[PDB]
């Protein structure tokens, strides 16, 4: 049980804060885990409109959405669920999602349509690169760390040259150009 | 002094 608060802990700080990107949906869905842990099976009359301070339950960047009722909504699908089930659910549902233990970069990709830049989410594991919406958190595109070429590192962007796979590389605007190639090349040298 | 591990702590 102990172990179970710690894994808890962890993967709804993750969460709350940001370090572990998640849809608006899954946010709710935590939140509704959450709840019921917090405050047991929902009650009507006592788990009305107002009664959740959102910013306790949601990421930052979700708080504005007016999603309480959706997290009434997977607080009230969560039936007579045991805190310790309900912890248990949580930490699984965590770590189901392709975000999950994904080192993420906060970049700016330089694409047409505009002259402005638009932010995205990569993410670095031990065998791939991938491109995530900043908002959808979604995975537009993910690479393998094997078809990775060569890559350079600026302080002020950072270049993936994938050479045979697609044309063209991959540039992005960030002061952590050398955080996420030093990232790269430990990866790289553990796989041969 | 002892530190303990988290793996022995209870479930």
């Amino acid at each position: 049980p102990v172990q179970l608060n710690l894994l808890y802990v962890q993967a709804r700080d993750d969460i709350l804060n940001g370090s572990h990107p998640v849809s608006f949906d899954k946010a709710c869905e935590f939140a509704g885990f959450q709840c019921q842990i917090q405050f047991g099976p929902h009650n009507e009359q006592k788990h009305k409109a107002g009664f959740l301070d959102l910013k306790d339950f949601l990421p930052k960047e979700y708080v504005k959405q007016k999603g309480e009722r959706k997290i009434f909504q997977a607080h009230k699908n969560c039936g007579q669920m045991s805190e310790i089930e309900a912890k248990v659910r949580y930490v699984k549902l965590a770590r189901s999602l392709k975000t999950y233990g994904v080192s993420f970069f906060l970049v700016k990709e330089k694409m047409k349509g505009k002259n402005k830049l638009v932010p995205r989410l990569l993410g670095i594991t031990k065998e791939c690169v991938m491109r995530v919406d900043e908002k959808t958190k979604e995975v537009i595109q993910e690479w393998s760390l094997t078809n990775i070429k060569r890559w350079a590192a600026s302080p002020k962007s950072f270049t993936l040259d994938f050479g045979d796979y697609q044309d063209g590389y991959y540039s992005v605007q960030t002061t952590e150009g050398e955080q996420i190639a030093q990232l790269i090349a430990g990866y790289i040298d553990i796989i041969l | 002094s002892w530190v303990y591990s988290p793996l022995h702590y209870s479930a």
